[PDB]
RNA sequence: UUAAUAGGGACGGUCGGGGGCAUCAGUAUUCAAUUGUCAGAGGUGAAAUUCUUGGAUUUAUUGAAGACUAACUACUGCGAAAGCAUUUGCCAAGGACGUUUUCAUUAAUCAAGAACGAAAGUUAGGGGAUCGAAGAUGAUCAGAUACCGUCGUAGUCUUAACCAUAAACUAUGCCGACUAGGGAUCGGGUGGUGUUUUUUUAA
């Protein structure tokens, strides 16, 4: 309420005058994604020009939908987090930071008259990257089923959780973080779980609900350059 | 630690100077 | 030739915030609210205040250089309502009318799996 | 460690001796902390007393920031202020005990103590022998990454210009020209190289300290009573991270010429320049040129020393150049100017694989493709010669790739059908690839590496960028079937079948883990990809690669890196290679197992239980094979707990020949120093010990088609 | 190669088919003892070795 | 003498949001650090106390504290009742089913007495995020929005004892027999059957 009848406030007494457009000193910066993604171009960001600029850039986290990175609407419904790690000539070299799905779906999949199964595991990659994985799967009815619901016994639930628990540990331990992301895009992890859990009970909508990055090793620029696949200056004549 | 301690003692007696030459000098 | 922003919309029952930032979200580009574009406090949540705020950022956004944004609508969430109100919807329309390109729309309202007790009590509230 | 109480400003590494060790440790018994608390107690034993002093020297700094004062005749206290030189003040006597201790030597002394403090805290592995029963001062080139010898002019008195540069302010400061000259060369070398190096040592070769009673001062043959030395040798401990940087950054540009920038411009002279970069920063920096024969370190020291010390100096380090030349030069654009540390060729091969890696996913198959894991040598930066487009004459042109499909219950239960089903999958892949992507060419080949499995067929893909890939299918049912064969096999035949399994897991299962960890580890160890290649090159010259599997050579060559103690991490091509020679020469593979922690420099480190578990395996094996005929080299790790995966089937003569070559090579080094003549002997085969020798020639020259 | 793979497996599916029928065909001994065969069992040779293994 | 469509005990595989002790996760609330920006933020029908140019609100990277297990959630489950919804492990208990295993009347009802007994409350420690009797304070204009807003004590959590009351409901003593049909669901067991499954690891 900027109206006149709106009563005066104490804070209104002291008002710093606006003497700078902050974006006069801002400078744009272009983000690039790791090589595992098809579309490396993922936009740009802005920071105050160095008096340094790199400090504010390091540790920056950008979240984006997979569809933009893979150019497929079969990934319009998944989201990835990328963190800035290295800066070179206005280009940002990022590394995978996390993955999560959109809220609207999680409401969409969750429906009445079945059982919700969730499993979680804490595990480290071969790169000493400690991550936490969340997996979601639902029971389904058979083709000739006549019962209205498809509830599964808790003994089955514990059996399914163990199978989901053991498997998720297997891939993460026997793979690197960059390799681990490479499996996420073709959603390969889900289809084992269907097959491994196939005999126990028929499931549906099997997904790795979320991925969290708990701990990171000592940073290695040499590795990061490899994941992204130096430059002499111009003389002031 | 016990293994290391015994290893020290073995090293010392190997490098221990012979007392006969001490009298000689 | 296409720079993306993030237009974070927070539609509260007494006010609506239009906020545009970079993709990371660290750098605020333009934050406007229904209150600064209205004369009385009750119309802060009104849709009309929202169009003014949304238009104001859009003009600011074009000056900056950004030409598209990703909107992340949200409500107060928590122990209160989870769906954005008319103000948040109205602001979304204004951004489209402003001419800026829309990238993606998603509802990021905080949803608690378990929630603390609400302020209303047992008999209820919102009387 | 080659540390003595002798003078160091002259050039000899030392200045810290028993007395300095004793005086220091005495002070700690009286205090030493910032709060003047005792760090050592009179009740401590020898291990504890030694541990504290080594721990003390490692972490508290005595030269730049901080110094100690004590009272010989009053609790010893650590001061935060530093005198910029190694200082151990004695208030009672007003004597600094570290005056003989040089700044440059002090950092090396600090590195050794801190490096040893890590082994002292180590509990997994015994370190008594390394800390105490291993001389690292025998060879400078093993102990130092780079060595340059500089021949000063007019060496029966030094030239008037150099003698004139001595100056009167320096006689008072540095009593002898040798002390002054050592300081001069150090400061310019330190200032010039900067971050490119970690530690520098200047040694005055042929310096005497005893003279006949008939003479007043020492007489050097070249000295003529003027200078007591033959020549100066510049030894470095290089920093692999920033050794090969093209441009040496300097102070940023400003309106008024700043002092730091001013010295930068004066120091580099014409070589100085002011350059801009993509980020937009304007800074004073000088640009160098990379070469495939010598590092940037050779050029910078040559120019820097000549400009400041004397324009007539002669700097030469031919040993590294000869080592560099032995590395096969790839037939790529700008190959000569490329540095030995660049892996662009390997990355380009990976990029080509990525394009194919995309195509195979999008192809529709009866079973969804699970994962494709490249396992070729180039993918881990170990191929002897770098990949070259269309250079198909190379043996390593076709890189093995593992294809794995979604787990299915429909796989054949009998082996011979299983691969024939795998071939059917490969057949369809080829057809669709031929149709959708005609630019890719393909053909099938016969693989017989696994004994008695004569039906495994591999698909060879010729990529349009000019790279070859070999694809083989992996099935989960495959591994159990081999176990099934072992169980049903006759008792006499079971030892044969398990060998067949051993090769299978070596190619399919363990190979995946091998390439993964080596690839990631290789980034931290910059010089691993070169040194291994020369190591394989050295084996090939003596006809040893034929029996030694490429993996085994890699594990032997990484031992100096994962386990550099008592030495440092190699940062030079020469240092890494010769250390591998040193280890093999002294390796008692009959009684000593080789086990490696494939981890990055300080988890996945071997624990006490795992460590002891691997040790029990070696004892059990040696109990059955004490003389070691069946197995010679025991190489184990997290990937290989059995320890026999990559070292089985090697004939004893080749194992002995390998060690015999390493021993003799080290003996030649001790008898004759590293030089052009010796290094040629290292890499040339005698060929006389063999009973009969057959000469073969190919119809055409294959060097060009090998990309060399 | 294509012909060889086709002929080889085509024979295999026949041999696999008869084997699975044989095990699940209500085998009864001359003295009337009905062999117990579990579902998904494919080869009688497999049943024998399972006994030998255990 | 039976082994009662009396009862007890046993054993086999199951079954349970039954209980306790640890253990794991989960957002959410509040608070704190850093981070970009700038005039309001909050609240109600209309307002004012209140916070805020030492940067509020909002943005984003984290951390800490105490509660609590959404959606899935059902005329579905367990427990005598009161009540009981994250994972994993330990601890003992148990209904039903199966049984060509065992006791041989050991049973029904019922005083005093005893165990527990929703929420609230009392005594003495710990904790105290949220909500919140009481108390203080802003506004006291307008009847569908007419009692709201801010601070918030005891309490809400837990440890060791007291208090023993609920629309603690089938508004409805107990034990035993008999007196209609129908298909839905839960647990167990029996037979058949062809789909999903699957192959000498086992299961």
């Amino acid at each position: 309420a900027v109206g006149k009848n709106k009563r005066l406030s104490k804070g209104k007494k002291g008002q710093k005058k606006r003497v700078v457009d902050p974006f006069t000193r801002k400078e744009w910066f272009d983000i690039k994604a790791p090589s595992t993604f098809e579309n490396r171009n993922v936009g740009k960001t802005l920071v105050n020009k160095s008096t340094s600029a790199s400090d504010a850039l390091k540790g920056r986290v950008v979240e984006v939908c997979l569809a933009d990175l893979q150019g497929s609407e079969d990934h319009s419904f998944r989201k990835i987090k990328l963190r800035v790690d290295e800066v070179q000539g206005k280009n940002l070299l990022t590394n995978f930071h996390g993955m999560d799905f959109t809220t609207d779906k999680l409401r969409s999949m969750v429906r009445k008259w079945q059982t919700l199964i969730e499993a979680n595991v804490t595990v480290k990659t071969s790169d000493d990257y400690v991550l936490r994985i969340f997996a979601i799967a639902f029971t389904r009815k058979q083709a000739n089923q006549v019962k209205r619901h498809s509830y599964a016994q808790s003994s089955h639930i514990r059996a399914i959780r163990k199978v989901i628990s053991e498997i998720l540990t297997k891939e993460v331990q026997g793979s690197t973080l960059a390799q681990l992301t490479s499996k996420l895009i073709p959603e390969v992890i889900n289809k084992e779980i269907e097959n491994a859990t196939k005999d126990i009970f028929p499931l549906q909508n099997i997904h790795v609900r979320k991925v969290k990055l708990l701990k990171q090793p000592k940073f290695d620029v040499g590795a990061l350059m490899a994941l992204h696949g130096e430059e002499k200056g111009k003389k002031v004549t | 630690s016990n293994i290391f301690k015994l290893q020290i003692d073995e090293l010392l007696e190997q490098v221990k100077l012979k007392q006969k030459h001490v009298l000689k000098v | 030739s296409q720079v993306f922003g993030v237009a974070r919309i927070y539609a509260s029952f007494n006010d609506t915030f239009v906020h545009v930032t970079d993709l990371s979200g660290k750098e605020t580009i333009a934050r406007v609210t229904g209150g600064m574009k209205v004369k009385a406090d009750r119309d802060e949540s009104s849709p009309y205040a929202a169009m003014l705020a949304a238009q104001d950022v859009a003009a600011k956004c074009k000056e900056v250089g950004i030409t598209a944004v990703h909107v992340k609508i949200r409500a107060t969430g928590g122990t209160r309502t989870k769906t954005p109100g008319p103000g948040g919807q109205a602001a979304l329309r204004a951004l489209a009318r402003s001419g800026l390109r829309i990238g993606r729309i998603e509802d990021v309202t905080p949803v608690p799996s378990d929630s603390t007790r609400k302020k209303g009590g047992r008999r209820g509230r919102r009387l | 460690r080659g540390f003595s109480s002798n003078m160091s400003h002259s050039g000899s590494l030392g200045g810290f001796g028993t007395f300095e060790f004793t005086i220091l440790m005495a002070a700690l018994l009286n205090g030493g902390g910032i709060n003047s608390n005792k760090i050592l107690l009179h009740g401590f034993s020898s291990y504890q007393l030694f541990k504290g002093v080594i721990k003390y020297l490692a972490t508290m700094d005595l030269c730049h920031d901080g110094h100690l004062q004590f009272h010989s005749n009053p609790a010893s206290k650590y001061i935060d202020e530093g005198f910029q030189t190694p200082t151990l003040f004695d208030k009672s006597t007003k004597v600094n005990i570290l005056t003989k201790m040089t700044v440059s030597s002090y950092q090396i002394l600090k590195e050794y103590a801190g490096e040893t403090l890590r082994m002292l805290n180590n509990v997994v592995q015994d370190q008594f022998s390394n800390i105490f029963l291993t001389n690292i001062s025998r060879f400078d080139n093993l102990k130092y990454d780079l060595c340059y010898d500089v021949q000063l002019p007019l060496g029966n008195n030094l030239e008037t210009s150099l003698a004139a540069t001595f100056g009167s302010m320096e006689r008072v400061k540095f009593i002898t020209l040798e002390n002054f000259l050592a300081h001069k060369i150090t400061n310019v070398a330190r200032y010039a190289l900067g971050d490119r190096i970690k530690y520098i040592q200047i040694e005055m070769v042929g310096q005497k300290s005893d003279f006949p009673i008939t003479k007043r001062k020492v007489y050097s043959n070249t000295g003529g009573n003027h200078f007591n030395f033959d020549f100066v040798r510049v030894k470095l401990i290089v920093n692999p991270s920033e050794c090969d940087k093209l441009v040496t950054k300097g102070p940023a540009h400003s309106e008024t010429m700043s002092t730091e920038a001013a010295v930068f411009k004066n120091f580099w002279g014409i070589k100085s320049s002011l350059r801009r970069f993509k980020d937009g920063s304007i800074t004073h920096c000088c640009v160098w040129s990379t070469s495939s024969s010598e590092p940037i370190i050779s050029s910078i020291v040559n120019f820097a020393l000549q400009k400041h010390v004397s324009k007539k100096a002669q700097i030469s380090n031919e040993t590294i150049k000869k080592f560099h030349n032995f590395l096969p030069l790839p037939n790529l654009p700008s190959s000569a100017k490329t540095s030995v540390l660049n892996l662009s060729s390997f990355f380009n091969l990976k990029k080509s694989f990525d394009d194919l890696y995309k195509i195979i996913f999008q192809m529709k198959l009866p079973l969804s493709v699970k994962s494709i894991l490249p396992v070729g040598s180039a993918f881990r930066y170990t191929s002897l010669c770098q990949p070259v487009p269309f250079a198909y004459s190379d043996p390593d042109f076709f890189q093995d790739v593992i294809l794995e499909f979604e787990t299915s219950p429909k796989w054949p239960d009998e082996i011979t059908s299983l691969e024939k089903a795998k071939t059917a999958f490969l057949l369809k892949i080829q057809e669709e690839l031929s149709a959708n992507s005609s630019t890719y060419r393909s053909f099938f080949s016969r693989d017989e590496s696994i004994p008695y499995n004569l039906e495994i067929v591999t698909l060879n893909i010729l990529t349009p960028e000019g790279y070859g890939f070999k694809f083989r299918v992996l099935t989960e049912r495959d591994e159990i079937l081999y176990l099934r064969a072992i169980a049903n096999a006759r008792n006499e035949l079971k030892p044969e079948l398990e060998a067949t399994f051993l090769k299978f897991t070596a190619k399919y299962l363990a190979s995946v883990r091998h390439t993964r960890t080596l690839e990631n580890i290789s980034h931290s160890y910059q010089f691993y990809s070169p040194v291994v290649r020369l190591f394989k090159r050295w084996l090939d010259t003596h006809l040893l690669l034929g029996h030694i599997t490429d993996e085994l050579a890699e594990l032997i060559a990484i031992k100096p890196f994962v386990d550099p103690a008592p030495y440092f991490i190699p940062g030079s091509l020469e240092n890494g290679f010769l250390k591998v020679l040193k280890f093999i020469s002294q390796w008692n593979w009959k009684d000593d197992p080789l086990i490696l922690d494939l981890v990055k420099p300080e988890s996945e480190r071997l624990t006490l239980a795992q460590y002891k578990g691997i040790q029990m395996n070696f004892t059990n094996l040696r109990n059955s094979d004490p003389n070691g005929t069946h197995l010679q080299f025991f190489v184990a790790s997290k990937n290989d707990p059995s320890g026999i995966l990559y070292s089985s089937g090697i004939p004893l003569p080749i194992a002995t020949r390998l060690t015999a070559l390493a021993k003799v090579a080290v003996n030649l080094l001790q008898t004759h120093g590293l030089n052009q003549q010796t290094i040629n002997l290292l890499f040339t085969p005698g060929l006389k010990d063999y009973d009969f020798v057959v000469d073969l020639r190919t119809p055409i020259g294959l060097k060009s088609s090998c990309g060399i | 190669l294509k012909e060889d793979i086709h002929t080889h497996m085509a024979i295999f599916e026949q041999r696999e088919a008869q084997a699975q029928e044989d095990v699940q065909s209500s085998i009864v001994d001359e003295d009337g003892f009905t062999l117990v065969v579990g579902k998904n069992t494919k080869s009688l040779n497999s049943i024998r070795k399972k006994i030998l293994n255990k």
